[PDB]
């Protein structure tokens, strides 16, 4: 593939550097046109600017954290961390966020990488060794009360058993309800008044429940889990311009008031350089 | 107020005209619908798509 | 070789190798040419 | 039930009216079935609402 | 003899003229096609009220002076109140349609003046108050009116903010949306076709609106010595391959 | 095991069974069909709502009492107000239509009567007044409502004496018009598809209706011993092969 | 395959909406029975519902 | 590729693919067409 062609001096009628912007076309002007090039070739094919190398390597999405303790006289475990929930979403980390947000559709199945360390913050004689289950609540669902109850015998719903300290690991065909995400809506539930805006109304998959199968020692243990997740077989449609200002909240593109200019200002002139 | 063999039947009464015999919504996973095979079933799953067949039989 | 049933569980898909910014960069309904002028 | 995914309403009303013959009064009954079309389509299995239990059952 | 520059666009019963034209943009490359049935869920047979809703309807004008900030229109919205365009609307549970927008701004050889003309699928919009504040109903549903971005922010309204596209992200760059400009120097009008793009097949056509078109002043509006500081922009919108499915009683919407 | 008897007619997204019909009239034995371009002389294209606006529209519902003398509908009025049908009457300067018309009375084997139901292309009523009176708009566009016979004289409203037809002929040969009978014994429906029948290819759906829908007790009620006295006779009526022409801005009429 | 046919206006002597269940059967009536429907494929084969799927996790 | 011996120890099976619902929505005697009578 040749990257630039051979082209030598030019005293035409056919100019192709004059254009008229207003039309919404980005002529494909090449160096070629308005100097004399050499030849030389690309040696290169763009393969790392696919959008399925670009969204395909795991991001951490979700940070939560679970504890193993005796839940002896604890009237709300769910309050006590004796097992939390997440309730599944991609937009609370901004990192992987903005680069999805690039788009406005999105298709692809999700792979998850689970990573739970334990920690012991306070006089322990030992480290346990702990077993976390996640279990995907599907919306609909018997949401778990307890830390032991029926739910989390999940005869129906896909759970995952592994080690603290190791790694859970699978993948999920793409759930979602239309023919693909939508990464911005503009639009409501339904016609009503005082009814939410915007995707927040669209993305409601449910939650993943975390909890520790093991029962109490005598210490205290901290389980904090780390969920990774890597697009696999993506599909984007319509791209949109980069986020600018900073996020505030999962699911609205609002940014926050009194924010700072996010053009740098020049030290110098207009003709600074 | 309590489940009796009565809340399967529909009552119609003679000589009215212009009125309602029964509404309901259509969230076949709860409600009337709820305890149905259909009902039942359709719990078991998330999403669900498709026609559905309402008969009414006179008797 | 793909060792589960299911697509989803199988690895990155490969380089779409498609590469047409037209849809972008040229989506004007009467074709421009060039070096021929931008208005007629 | 969701909202923005949510599916309509089924009513019933007098056409004319039901008229009963002499000899004979009060109330009657419609019976009403529901079942899916071949159409139909379920997906994403999960757990039902409709069943728990608090200590595990024995003989 | 055919210049880019002249063009006539004739929809139903309603033609349009410009003899200072700039091509025109056809989003994303495509044409508005109607729905094919490998695309269909619905099973219902749509209504295709053709001539009588594909035609050109001309919103209220609008007036361009040296402190305009932009104004916002989102579709099918602004045509709600057109016509059979919107009872259709109102009565079918579902439609769907593409547009051929025209925006339109004369003035003379003396004035100076740049407008955007955009067009951009799914504009979320964000609420001033940040958080997680939402943007009411009624505010987001300007109808022919539109939002005027230079109007003072309300309470359950969106952010006006030019400089940030009423969602976070920088005017400049906006140039990735379909657009065209209007520069008096010329220019006079600008013309954008529209598919229907969405993620589903047909949709609402009240609860949620699938592109907002935005005028926005860039190079501020100069008129020549003593003349009036201002001009009127004017905004014509013609649906185009509509279809309507799931008729039935006439939806009744906030406000 | 088909039967004259029993039919169902599916038109649009509504359905109608009846399972005890007396066979159905096709007026003059011809089916609703388009305007064909032979016949045509507006040259503007026309818009086929289909099946928004040919489906079936119920009316509100008559009480037959042994007093009663009959009810009169004219069409296109008794549908001015039904859904898109009604919308797209107002806003087109001419329009077109053939209807399916389905009169509704079911009763019992002790019960007697019998209604005609006939559908009177051109039906030019009388004023009661004598002479040279007219009968004012509105007095012939009742709407949805229609003319009750048993009412009593208006000014400016036709004669209501059936014996007369509202035009000074007999009730005796109204047979000449395509018409069907409910005799509580036999049947319990009447079904007449009605072609477009005008000395024009299309005309005004407002200043002129042109068939009237006639529903006349002629045997009496009589219903068994200690029964109510009453029974309700329901008409639901489908636009059927709809055409409409010349859009614009939205007729207004008096009242 | 088809999950909906085309299907048009209707006036027969031949009801397919009108049954006896005191029979026992439920009769297969379609969408396209009784409204005027448009085609539309199936996209989906009840992979999930398949039994071995329902009792195998 | 099974590794073990017996038959019970193979994975979950595959799609019946059979679906025949008359079993259950059609066991009368004698045949009802749609759109005749049912009772005749
Ligand atoms: C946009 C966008 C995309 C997503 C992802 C949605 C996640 C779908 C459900 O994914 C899971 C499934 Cl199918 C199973 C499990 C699971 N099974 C055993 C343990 O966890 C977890 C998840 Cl997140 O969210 N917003």
């Amino acid at each position: 593939t040749v990257a630039s062609i051979s082209s030598g001096p030019k005293h035409t009628q056919k100019v192709p550097i004059l254009t008229a912007n207003e039309t919404g076309a980005t002529m494909p002007v090449l160096p070629s046109d308005s100097i004399e090039t050499r030849t030389t070739y690309m040696h290169f094919n763009g393969s790392e600017t696919d959008v399925e190398c670009f969204l395909g390597r795991a991001a951490c999405v979700h940070v939560t954290e679970i504890q193993n303790k005796d839940a002896t006289g604890i009237d709300n475990h769910r309050e006590a961390k004796l097992f939390n929930d997440w309730k599944i979403n991609l937009s609370s980390l901004v990192q992987l966020r903005k680069k999805l947000e690039l788009f406005t559709y999105v298709r692809f199945d999700s792979e998850y990488t689970i990573l739970a360390t334990a920690s012991q913050p306070d006089s322990a004689n030992y480290s346990s060794n702990l077993v976390v289950q996640a279990m995907y609540v599907p919306p609909g669902a018997p949401n778990p009360k307890e830390w032991d109850d029926y739910t989390w015998q999940s005869a129906s719903n896909p759970s995952v058993f592994f080690k603290v300290g190791d790694t859970s690991r699978f993948s999920v065909p793409y759930v979602g309800l239309a023919s693909a995400y939508n990464c911005f809506y503009d639009g409501y539930s339904h016609d009503d008044a005082e009814t939410q805006y915007g995707i927040t109304v669209l993305n409601h998959m449910g939650s993943m429940a975390f909890r520790i199968v093991n029962e109490h020692d005598e210490h205290k243990t901290l389980v904090k889990i780390r969920v990774y997740h890597r697009a696999k077989h993506v599909e984007a449609w319509i791209p949109r311009a980069p986020r600018a200002l900073p996020y505030t909240s999962i699911g609205r593109t609002n940014y926050p008031k009194n924010t700072e200019p996010v053009i740098k200002k020049r030290k110098g002139d207009i003709k600074s350089y | 107020t309590k489940d009796e063999v009565n809340s399967y039947l529909i009552p119609l009464n003679a000589n009215r005209q212009n009125e309602q015999v029964f509404g309901t919504n259509l969230f076949i996973g709860d409600g009337v619908f709820k305890t149905t095979l259909l009902g039942e079933i359709v719990q078991y799953y998330t999403h669900w798509s498709g026609s559905l067949r309402f008969s009414l039989m006179y008797t | 070789i793909n060792y589960y049933k299911d697509a989803a569980s199988t690895s990155s898909a490969g380089q779409s190798l498609s590469m047409d910014p037209s849809k972008f960069t040229e989506p004007v309904k009467d074709l421009m040419l060039k070096g021929a002028p931008a208005l007629n | 039930p969701d909202t923005y995914t949510s599916a309509g309403f089924l009513s019933c009303w007098y056409q004319t009216s039901l008229i009963l013959p002499p000899e004979t009064t009060g109330q009657v009954y419609l019976l009403s079935f529901i079942s899916a079309c071949p159409d139909f389509k379920l997906r994403l299995m999960k757990d039902t609402q409709t069943i728990s239990q608090t200590v595990a059952l024995t003989e | 003899g055919y210049s880019d520059r002249v063009q006539q666009i004739t929809l139903g019963n309603s033609t349009i003229t410009t003899q200072e034209a700039a091509n025109a943009v056809v989003c994303y490359a495509e044409w508005p096609e109607y729905l094919p049935d490998v695309d269909a869920s619905d099973v219902n047979k749509t209504s295709k009220p053709d001539t009588s809703v594909c035609r050109f309807y001309t919103l209220d004008s609008k007036t361009w002076t040296t402190g305009s900030k932009g104004w916002c229109w989102k579709l099918p919205d602004a045509l709600k109140d057109m016509g059979v365009f919107g009872q259709n609307m109102f009565f079918h549970s579902l439609g769907r349609s593409g547009y051929t927008v025209h925006v339109q701004c004369n003035a003379t050889k003396f004035h100076s003046g740049c407008l955007l003309v955009v067009v951009i699928p799914e504009h979320q919009l964000a609420s001033h108050e940040g958080g997680n504040v939402s943007v009411k109903y009624t505010f987001t549903h300007p109808g022919e009116r539109g939002i005027d971005l230079s109007s003072a922010n309300e309470v359950g309204g969106p952010v006006k903010d030019v400089v940030y596209n009423m969602n976070g992200t920088l005017l400049g760059n906006l140039l990735i949306f379909p657009h065209q400009f209007i520069n008096l120097r010329t220019n006079n009008t600008a013309t954008i076709v529209i598919p229907y793009i969405n993620s589903v097949p047909i949709d609402s056509m009240t609860r949620h609106n699938n592109v907002s078109l935005m005028v926005i002043p860039i190079a501020p509006l100069t008129v020549p010595t003593g003349a009036t500081p201002s001009l009127p922009i004017t905004v014509t919108i013609a649906p185009m391959c509509t279809e309507f499915s799931g008729i039935r009683s006439k939806s009744i919407v906030p406000q």
